[PDB]
RNA sequence: AAUUGAAGAGUUUGAUCAUGGCUCAGAUUGAACGCUGGCGGCAGGCCUAACACAUGCAAGUCGAACGGUAACAGGAAGAAGCUUGCUUCUUUGCUGACGAGUGGCGGACGGGUGAGUAAUGUCUGGGAAACUGCCUGAUGGAGGGGGAUAACUACUGGAAACGGUAGCUAAUACCGCAUAACGUCGCAAGACCAAAGAGGGGGACCUUCGGGCCUCUUGCCAUCGGAUGUGCCCAGAUGGGAUUAGCUAGUAGGUGGGGUAACGGCUCACCUAGGCGACGAUCCCUAGCUGGUCUGAGAGGAUGACCAGCCACACUGGAACUGAGACACGGUCCAGACUCCUACGGGAGGCAGCAGUGGGGAAUAUUGCACAAUGGGCGCAAGCCUGAUGCAGCCAUGCCGCGUGUAUGAAGAAGGCCUUCGGGUUGUAAAGUACUUUCAGCGGGGAGGAAGGGAGUAAAGUUAAUACCUUUGCUCAUUGACGUUACCCGCAGAAGAAGCACCGGCUAACUCCGUGCCAGCAGCCGCGGUAAUACGGAGGGUGCAAGCGUUAAUCGGAAUUACUGGG
């Protein structure tokens, strides 16, 4: 609404469309994780741990996801793996 | 919110002078006193402890020429206060300002002395002040004004003021026309004919 | 920096009999006095343009339609006028009334012929008439180039110029000079002109007689001097549709139309008593009076203002000492054609709107809020002519309607309104049938109110015509409080206008001293309720003249029974007679229209009294019933085009042609 | 020294006692209305329709993050307006600056509202599994690359709001790569994550004469704390009804996954069959909670405007986005109700922000001045913004003071009212005569709210350094809206300023005339039907006073819901 900051809006358009991405992204990393641990393949698995994990820590001291998500995240995925693995 | 009517014709009322003719003769009489403050002026008076209750302070009011407002609140100070509560009620009207000139000799009538403090024609501790309500404490300084001194009125004031009863608690001069307040006075001083515990009554029940 | 010489100030209405061509003429003002182009609605009642040094303020509305009270108010006001006709209407009735209002207050005009193009547009046939019917004294000003479907160009006598238009759209105008033939036919009206001009400077009578001219300057000065005096009547011409004659009638404006100086100060009266002019004075006491309340969208309510004296200052106080408030004027405003200029002040003699004040309604004295607590004149006086019967429907609408006036009364105190003394309904007092009509939409639309639009009743009377005696008896013996009562009358008719008279007629005392107050209060009361329809049994006079009582069972009411019984049935047996209400009036109208005006008053159950001649017009006096007399004002305003008026007074009751006796049996 | 304070009357009966209602005298008010109305000081001011809303304002700011020039000021090789120093245009962004654009911070505060909500609430008191911008302490980082884009140019659709192609370009925009612990993950071993530069001033030296370099400030990233904020759990209190007694399926508990900043049926599969409920669930009605506030002697009763704390809501319903923070009061999307614009194809908007309008109502005020003061935002700063705030305007709405004169005046005037016609009374009241002059009026004088900022200097801090920066003095010229300020000085003349109710009893105050159960009064008892202290007028008086009444309403009297304190 006719109040300069209209800008406001637009910027966190910008904004929402890259974080949709990368957040996006990232899960899709996350996900293809515990469909490893879900079949069974221990090594597959710690795989794309490794590959999710620096995504992970890094889009969250990026910011969109902070701290203790990734804690969550690796947390329990890992503990997934050292199950049947 | 002054009374500014009659004066004399209340104090035919209240059954004594309040001094409000002060001005020169006195005992009344050449006025009219007593037998008639209307019109079926002898009938007797008959009474209700809340007619006599009340024409006690409604008389003291009088006296010092006090609206009731002004005059509730002084009895809700009184009451506010430490000390026999009707006892107060008569100090916090003693220090009035108006009262403490004409009981100075300055004002010939109460409701003159006050006359004069409204056109700040007084000073306290050095401060022109010109407030009738104003309380003054032990210690202070009321004076006339140099400007308008020894002037018409406040001659025969200082004048007739010594024939008066004469108070105690205030040093007055006349050449000067400065005056001390010195204490706070007693039930014992000023009173005989007043009766507190009835105009405390009335704002008691 | 002046820029207000006051000398400056034009304040103008536009008046003239419907169709003409006020409401046209001043959109067209308004686009001449400001299409400005340089190198950089009625829009509330009025405007300010400017026209070659001069600040005009228009008030376009007149409209003469029956109800003109407006008119006749912006008119008192402002100082100046144009009387707009219409060129074609030439067997034109109406073109007057209007002006005959107009000296009426004391104010200058000039005249404008403006459908000089419409056919039978003939300018002479108009003066030919405006001293033939009003009868003034018009100064031709102009002369057209191609009388009707040939409008080309025009001329100006005094200033003997020619001036053209190539089209109707207002552009392709010029100063081109006489075309050859017609020339000659000026010359003696711009020496009639000049001639006329001489009944007021002398020094433009002899060099009138010597030979010389007078100066194009010296000229206008006795024209314009001529004018104000209310002697004389400019005039000028132009479709104002085709835009022409417009700027030149614009010129006409200024150098005829009286300033807000040229004008007699206004009255006023102290608070102690005595009258007083108001001077034009920007610096004297602050006088101003108000006209018209609008409630704007954007700013609210507006109190548009015409000041006198002082000078109103926009961020003040002011006080009306009409409703005894202190309004605190906030914002200046002044109406320009096409936007909200928002001014600091209005100087006496200027017009425009304040914002802010609540109680200040029509009509309303400002001063400053100290001066002189001062009330001016104002005082109009147009009553009603026509009225109507309003029935709020279930008792559910007889509110919505409270609250229409309690508004509408406020926004329009032009009528009056009135709950008929002896019958519930209340009536609409109007000033023309549209009047009552239009608010008939309002206040059943814009109000919601769904009521009832018929005529009103009639006050008649019971009464009877032989005289009767009969018995009054009433006794109801059985066992102690006896209640025993009885009384004969004498009843006997008297003059249609007679009253009530009843007779202490008992000889020894047969009816005790103590009850005949009562027994009159029960004849008196009896009265009330007709044998025939219901109403006050009047004019006769009643005579006791007998009746015993009985020592213990009598009592005061017992007897006001049976004489409320004796009349009762006196009335009932004498044969009654329906009286029924007869008014005085008086129709001024012009002897033309007379013949039938008397016809159709005859034909009205009416009987004609006289007619004895007034001014240029005749009365005609007589009575009528108030039933077969309802909307009468659209009926004499027929046989009489508009140039008739009338009053009317009550007078006396009298009988119902008896055809009309069992017609009320209702 | 600091809650030390408690009153009754009238009316049932022919009379009495008792019981028992009803009624009054008190305080109080965001009041309204009627009559009347002088000044000021301080407070208050839509209680109804969380009804709808014209217009203007209510949130910006930084050029010391960036590419920049469109505006207005200036200058400029060089061209000139020349009237041979005064100076005008081509340009030129050259710096002072600044529209538009990127970026940053603020738009989650401030201000409004009481609609929802009888418990995602409030108050009181404990708790643990949390995150927290700007401020703050500690220690490290601050390496090296890249591809974009708006602005803009071309072309283009639109009536408009707003787009559409293709270019081109910058940074404190974005993304990599390096680096990686006291961080996270993990018992470990291992594994993994970040970033931004910008200004000021500087001798030598010098170079691609823009700077490298030196230094100073300010910023960028990281983890640990501080402080503030916030989320969160728990028990207790937190209105009415039983003419509502049963309630409940994510329902209560478990486990396992998932989820959030975090604990948690928060979500799910699975198992269990639980869980709430006369200590009142559920259902229905009502309500924001508190500090407080009114009342009362207190215990209670009533309440929750203004001020301050918490909550809730932002036309209605729904929802996420961005973010440190919202599920956003002038943000976004949808749906709904509704209004506006439109060239008819399509578009825009939400005053419970300030002022104002309509509507409703017994009722509630100006479309004001100012950022000078405190305070908030952005900035290094100066500044800019601020309907927060400071003020003024309107209304006797309240509270508080003041005035409207002060003396003096008598056989006591006249007039009026009563009168047993002696007089009485109005009444020291008037008038007469002195004396005063605040406050309104006039005219002069004239505080404080003003702290700081701005330059000049003096040092002391640092540093290569006396440049610059921080503090400190020093000096100089200055910054109020209010504002004809408060306060004071004079000028004149009593001059401009009194009204409302009551007077039978309760209840302070009485007679005459008018009226004749009429007209009327009336809080109760009851007046009025020919001598009316009760109706209405007058004289008189009583009470209050710029107010007085009247209505409305809470408590009191009411020991009349009785805990205190009854039957």
């Amino acid at each position: 609404n006719i109040k300069s900051a209209k800008k406001r809006a637009i910027q966190s358009e910008k904004a929402r469309k890259h974080n949709a991405s990368r957040r996006s992204m990232m899960r899709t990393f996350i996900k293809k994780v515990y469909a490893a641990i879900e079949a069974g393949d221990k090594a597959a698995a710690q795989k794309a741990f490794n590959e999710m994990q620096p995504i992970v820590d890094r889009q969250a001291a990026k910011g969109l996801i902070h701290k203790n998500k990734a804690a969550r995240h690796k947390a329990n995925l890992t503990a997934q793996i050292n199950k049947l693995a | 919110a002054r009374y500014l009517g009659p004066k004399l014709k209340l104090s035919r009322r209240e059954g004594t002078d309040l001094f409000l003719k002060s001005g020169v003769r006195a005992i009344d009489t050449k006025c009219k006193i007593e037998q008639a403050p209307g019109q079926h002026g002898a009938r007797k008076p008959r009474l209700s402890d809340y007619g006599v209750q009340l024409r006690e302070k409604q008389k003291v009011r009088r006296i010092y020429g006090v609206l009731e407002r002004q005059f509730r609140n002084y009895y809700k100070e009184a009451a506010r206060l430490k000390g026999n509560t009707g006892e107060n009620l008569l100090a916090l009207l003693e220090g009035r300002l108006d009262n403490v000139v004409y009981r100075m000799g300055f004002g010939a009538t109460r409701a003159e002395a006050r006359q004069l403090v409204s056109h700040k024609a007084i000073m306290v501790n050095g401060r022109v002040v010109n407030i009738a309500s104003y309380q003054v404490s032990p210690n202070d300084v009321v004076s006339i004004r140099e400007k308008a001194k020894k002037q018409s009125r406040v001659k025969a004031a200082l004048e007739l003021a010594e024939q008066r009863e004469k108070p105690t608690w205030l040093e007055v001069d006349a050449g000067k026309m400065e005056g001390t307040f010195k204490r706070k006075p007693e039930r014992s001083d000023l009173s005989a004919d007043i009766n507190e515990h009835l105009i405390v009554e009335l704002y008691s029940k | 920096k002046v820029e207000y010489d006051l000398k400056r100030l034009r304040n103008i209405g536009i008046a003239a009999h419907i169709d003409a061509g006020k409401t046209t003429t001043t959109e067209r003002i308004l686009y001449y006095t400001g299409r400005i182009h340089k190198i950089g609605t009625i829009t509330a009642a009025v405007t300010t343009c400017f026209w070659k040094d001069h600040r005009i303020n228009i008030i376009d509305t007149p409209g003469h339609v029956d109800f003109t009270i407006e008119v006749e108010r912006s008119m008192r006001v402002l100082d100046g006028a144009i009387v707009v006709f219409d060129s074609s209407q030439g067997v034109e009735p109406q073109s007057e009334t209007v002006w005959r209002q107009a000296e009426k207050y004391k104010v200058p005009r000039i005249a404008f012929a403006n459908k000089m193009d419409k056919t039978g547009a003939d300018l002479w046939l108009v003066i030919r008439t405006m001293q033939e019917r009003l009868g003034a004294r018009p100064v031709v000003m102009q002369l057209p180039i191609g009388r009707e479907d040939t409008f080309s160009g025009i001329i100006d006598v005094l200033r003997m110029k020619a001036y053209t238009y190539g089209n109707d759209l207002g552009t392709d105008i010029r100063e081109i000079p006489i075309p050859e033939e017609y020339l000659d036919q000026a010359r003696e009206y711009h020496e009639k002109l000049v001639e006329v001009a001489a009944d007021f400077d002398e020094n433009i009578m002899l060099k009138y007689l010597e030979g010389e001219e007078p100066t194009e300057e010296e000229l206008v000065a006795a024209i314009r001097k001529g004018t104000i005096d209310l002697k004389i009547t400019p005039v000028f011409l132009g479709s104002a549709l085709k835009n022409k004659g417009v700027q030149l009638l614009l010129d006409a404006v200024v150098d005829y139309l009286p300033s807000p100086l040229d004008i007699p100060p206004i009255k006023g009266t102290t608070p102690e008593g005595e009258v007083v002019e108001i001077h034009p004075d920007p610096n004297g006491p602050l006088a101003a009076l108000a006209f018209k309340i609008m409630a704007d969208p954007y700013v609210g309510r507006l109190t548009f203002i015409r000041v006198y004296s002082g000078t109103l200052t926009s961020g003040s106080y002011v006080y009306n000492t009409t409703k005894g408030r202190k309004e605190r004027v906030a914002r200046l405003l002044r109406m320009h054609a096409n936007h909200r200029e928002e001014v600091e002040e209005l100087k006496a003699g200027d017009l425009g709107a304040v914002v802010g004040l609540k109680e200040t309604i029509t009509g309303d004295t400002l001063v400053g809020e100290d001066a002189p607590r001062v009330i001016l004149e104002s005082i109009e006086v147009p009553e009603p002519v026509i009225d109507v019967a309003i029935e709020p429907k279930t008792k559910a609408d007889q509110e919505k309607l409270s609250q229409a006036l309690a508004r509408l009364a406020e926004e329009d105190p032009t009528f009056r309104v009135s709950t008929h003394p002896e019958t519930g309904q209340t009536i609409i007092s109007g000033m023309g049938e549209l009047h009552l009509e239009i608010i008939v939409d309002r206040l059943k639309r814009e109000f919601k109110v769904d009521a009832n639009v018929g005529k009103p009743q009639v006050a008649y009377r019971e009464t009877i015509t032989k005289p009767v005696d009969v018995e009054g008896k009433f006794i109801r013996q059985t066992g102690g409080r006896g209640q025993y009562g009885h009384v004969k009358i004498k009843v006997e008719p008297l003059p249609r206008g007679s009253g009530f008279e009843f007779v202490n007629a008992i000889v020894g005392g047969v009816i005790p001293k103590e009850y005949i107050p009562a027994v009159q209060k029960g004849i008196e009361e009896a009265m009330q309720s007709g044998p025939l329809i219901g109403f006050p049994v009047v004019d006769i006079k009643v005579t006791l003249y007998d009746g015993s009582y009985h020592e213990v069972d009598s009592s005061e009411m017992a007897f006001k029974i049976a004489g409320s019984m004796a009349i009762k049935e006196a009335v009932q047996k004498g044969d009654p007679v329906i009286l029924e209400p007869i008014m005085r009036v008086e129709v001024t109208t012009p002897e033309e229209y007379m013949g039938d005006v008397i016809g159709d008053l005859n034909a009205r159950r009416g009987q004609i009294l006289g007619m004895e001649p007034r001014g240029n017009a005749q009365v005609i006096r007589a009575f009528v019933p108030l039933a077969e007399m309802f909307g009468y004002a659209t009926d004499l305003r027929s046989k009489t085009q508009g140039r008739g008026s009338f009053v009317m007074f009550f007078d006396h009751y009298q009988e119902v042609p008896k055809q009309v006796q069992e017609k009320l049996i209702k």
